RNA sequence: UGCUGAAAGCAUCUAAGCACGAAACUUGCCCCGAGAUGAGUUCUCCCUGACCCUUUAAGGGUCCUGAAGGAACGUUGAAGA
RNA sequence: CGAUGUCGGCUCAUCACAUCCUGGGGCUGAAGUAGGUCCCAAGGGUAUGGCUGUUCGCCAUUUAAAGUGGUACGCGAGCUGGGUUUAGAACGUCGUGAGACAGUUCGGUCCCUAUCUGCCGUGGGCGCUGGAGAACUGAGGGGGGCUGCUCCUAGUACGAGA
RNA sequence: GUGAAGAGGGAAACAACCCAGACCGCCAGCUAAGGUCCCAAAGUCAUGGUUAAGUGGGAAACGAUGUGGGAAGGCCCAGAC
């Protein structure tokens, strides 16, 4: 995952959101993809 | 160029009261300290201290609760190895509603021996218990 | 900003008391609804509403659009109630619940119990549905989300409390 | 340090300082200055007949 | 529920079948007199004043003398008071005694250290002595050093160096009450407590529900 | 970590409005503590005298003889340089 | 440069947080127990024995850790004074030589009548107002703060099981 | 070009940077740089432009449907996203 401050794109899978000020992903089918921070 | 000069030993100061539900600080600060000063009807300002007395008898009635009541810090050094105690205003006015005003009255006044003089006769009242029956101030526009 | 500038209508048979303090509702699912006023002033003057700022108050046109949906969920809880969505999975844990008091058995040593808030009703009516009723879909949200303090269902076996809406599945033997 | 009786004065009938002098300034040729403003002192109807006549003189 | 005040006869040791030796205190309650209750505009609550001795009728002063009346003045070997909340019933009209311990179990004794006040690094700080040999120069009873160099300009507070020792309050807490005689006006507890034999110990009821 | 939700008709721990959380933070604990000059508060004890001057609601002087309480003095301390 | 005591040894502080341990938990090639990695956090904690001038190093046994840094890489109007950095001696080398030496050891001082700021106990005033006496408020400050071992829940969760 | 040999107003406090080069005074006027809520003298001035945050008030490469403006293109009100 990784404390990050780029979101960019990286897979078409993640979806995205903006949550407390800071950026969210989640992806369902594509392995370990996850942000918390962004 | 002389046209007049003070007299400590008159008696002119009669109390009024400001209500602070829908004030903010820095106008309840600024247009106290203005009145307690002195600079709006009898200036002899900057000489001595004009005011009438002003007083706040509930001081949390403020209206900060929709930005910036979440903010500030009121830093104080003990001296000792605990460091700078913090309290945001939230904190600060919870625990004694009166210390954010007099804080800021105090900060909208000047300081050495005529500005403590000043702060003297600030006189803002905790507890919500009736203490004025005699004293009779009189409800004041801001 | 969209849902301030247009309108509700008000149902049949649904009785307001909406032109001074306190608010009050009744209907079909719900009597005796009420709510304190707020910085959003209602206008009555036709049988649909419309939302603008009260006078007296602060920013409240940036809420018309926010008191719409409240209110909306406020004519929803007595006229028809709200979608369950509490669950709680998985063999060996189950819930309790006395109407009145519920209790969550869900592997720890902490209370998880529940007194429950006035006018709120609890049900618990299969192994797995947790029901909550009342006239507040806020309050019926949050008691859900303390009986959703402990026991978070994991991508490996899945058992623990939950909500019928998810982000996360089960995967075995996943890649690598 | 006389400033502090004046503009006290004009800030209680509606006018600021800078705008009350310069009232007084378009008035054209007749007398004012800040030494001479002390009118206040004795009575103060007599610095109100002053401010209401700049306000009417500054436009 | 209030307190209570005794002398402090000794401690022995009592003995068990299974170990340890323990030593108990023994106690030597007074006629605690009750020579005031506060009430009426007393800050909101209620206090009670104990006297423990009769001291002497030829000593008094009219400001003591008439202060005192209402039980008649006696004010000996010291008056302390206690604050009264949750007690039900009224104190006045009997003096109190051990009957407070009656059925408690645990006390709070504040036992008032015999003084030491002549203190020192080594009786007081807990420090070492320095080098009796091999060499040293005028450093053999210092608390080691008292500030680091040149950035700080001064002294710090609560530095582990002078003062007095002694003559403190010290409360102790992991007490157990032995024996109770209501006759005989008479408390025993287990274990040791701060203050010399001969000397006066405050004590109050510890609960729990 | 969340409920309820608008900006973004979906979505969203936030903006309005609600709820939880760390050996931290503040109390409680233990001791100090109104010079807190912002100089707190109760109870008890005591005192019911005259005269003069400039002249005056200010100031100074004279006589009469004094309560409540303290101080002095021991014998000395478990209280001390 | 009319003169900031240097290395190591002893004795003892204060602030950071870039966290070694202690509390929190996220991601994972995280079933579970763990390992690998991430950051909220500096309130409490962070050995001992032998060799050397000694840090630096090495070795043996202990540990919830055997954290890193600032403060002249903290404490000579601090203790110690073996090295470096005094007069004398003694070895290796270069030079014609006085001398010189990316060559090295033996003996070698550590001063202080404390003024001011500070710190730690303790007297005496002025004050709340007519004078005295007994006692208690709480605006506020300080102290306190981590942890080893074992047992129950339980061989419970997860997992054939291990 | 200035401090060297340059005083004054401004830059928190500042030599050299900014305004200006001081013969000596005026209970006198008028401006400069700078400044006018309060500390601390003076507009919380008139009118227009921009951001939405303690930005303003330390800060990079980098990253996000944060977003107003500009010119076209597409979908667009018998019906768009």
């Amino acid at each position: 995952m990784k404390v990050r401050a780029s979101v960019k794109k990286l897979c078409r899978n993640c979806k995205i959101v903006k949550r407390d000020g800071v950026i969210r992903v989640i992806c369902s089918a594509e392995p370990k993809h996850k942000q918390r921070q962004g | 160029m002389k046209t007049f000069t003070a007299k400590p030993e008159t008696v002119k100061r009669d109390w009024y009261v400001v209500d602070a539900t829908g004030k903010t600080l820095g106008r309840l600060a600024t247009e106290l300290a203005r009145r307690l000063r002195g600079k709006h009807k009898a200036e002899y300002t900057p000489h001595v201290d004009t005011g009438d007395y002003i007083i706040v008898l509930n001081a949390d009635k403020v209206a900060v609760t929709g930005n910036k009541r979440t903010d500030k810090v009121y830093y104080h050094h003990t001296g000792h190895i605990g460091g700078i105690k913090q309290a945001t205003f939230e904190e600060m006015i919870a625990r004694r509603p009166e210390r954010v005003i007099e804080i800021a009255v105090k900060g909208m006044l000047p300081k050495g021996p005529l500005g403590r003089a000043m702060f003297r006769k600030l006189k803002v009242y905790a507890g919500n218990e009736h203490n004025h029956a005699a004293q009779q101030p009189q409800v004041l526009d801001i | 900003s969209r849902v301030a500038k247009a309108p509700v209508v008000v149902p049949a048979g649904v009785d307001v008391k909406i032109n001074g303090q306190v608010i009050t509702i009744k209907g079909k699912n719900g009597e005796l609804t009420r709510t304190l006023n707020d910085a959003v002033e209602v206008k009555h003057a036709d049988n649909t509403l419309t939302f603008g700022p009260r006078d007296g108050y602060a920013d409240g046109w940036a809420q018309a659009g926010t008191a719409r949906a409240l209110l909306n969920s406020m004519v929803i809880g007595v006229t028809e109630g709200f979608t369950k969505k509490l669950q709680l999975v998985g063999v060996g844990y189950r819930a309790a619940v006395k109407g009145n008091v519920i209790n969550l058995s869900l592997g720890f040593s902490h209370p998880v119990d529940h007194q429950l808030p006035a006018g709120i009703t609890a049900e618990c009516p299969t192994q797995t549905e947790i029901v909550l009723k009342g006239a507040d879909k806020q309050v019926i949200g949050q008691v859900a989300a303390d009986l959703r303090a402990y026991r978070r269902p994991e991508p490996y076996k899945g058992k623990g409390v939950r909500y019928a809406d998810e982000v996360v599945r089960t995967k075995e033997a996943k890649k690598k | 340090l006389w400033i502090a009786r004046i503009n006290a004065a004009a800030r209680q009938n509606g006018i600021s300082y800078s705008k009350f002098i310069n009232g007084l300034k378009k008035a054209s040729v007749e007398i004012d200055r800040k030494i001479l403003a002390d009118i206040a002192v004795f009575d103060k109807v007599a610095f109100t007949a002053l401010v209401e006549k700049a306000k009417a003189a500054l436009a | 529920m209030i307190g209570l005040v005794g002398k402090k006869v000794g401690m022995t040791r009592i003995f068990t079948e299974d170990g340890v030796s323990i030593p108990v205190t023994v106690i030597e309650v007074e006629a605690n007199r009750v020579t005031q209750v506060k009430d009426l505009a007393n800050d909101g609550y209620r206090a009670i004043q104990v006297t423990t001795g009769a001291k002497k009728a030829n000593r008094v002063t009219k400001p003591e003398a008439g202060h005192f009346a209402k039980a008649g003045v006696e004010a000996g070997r010291g008056l302390w008071e206690f604050r009264l909340a949750e007690g039900e019933e009224f104190t006045v009209g009997q003096s109190i005694s051990v009957e407070l311990f009656a059925d408690v179990k645990k006390v709070d004794v504040t036992g008032t250290s015999k003084g030491k006040g002549f203190a020192g690094t080594v009786k007081r700080w807990n420090f070492r002595t320095q080098d009796a040999t091999h060499g040293n120069s005028l450093s053999h009873r210092v608390p080691g050093s008292i500030g680091q160099n040149q950035t700080p300009g001064k002294v710090f507070k609560g530095k582990k160096m002078a003062g007095q020792m002694g003559n403190e309050r010290v409360t102790v807490q992991s007490l157990d009450v032995v024996r109770v005689d209501a006759e005989r006006n008479l408390l025993l507890v287990k274990g040791a407590v701060p203050g010399a034999t001969g000397s006066d110990l405050i004590v109050k009821p510890a609960v729990k529900a």
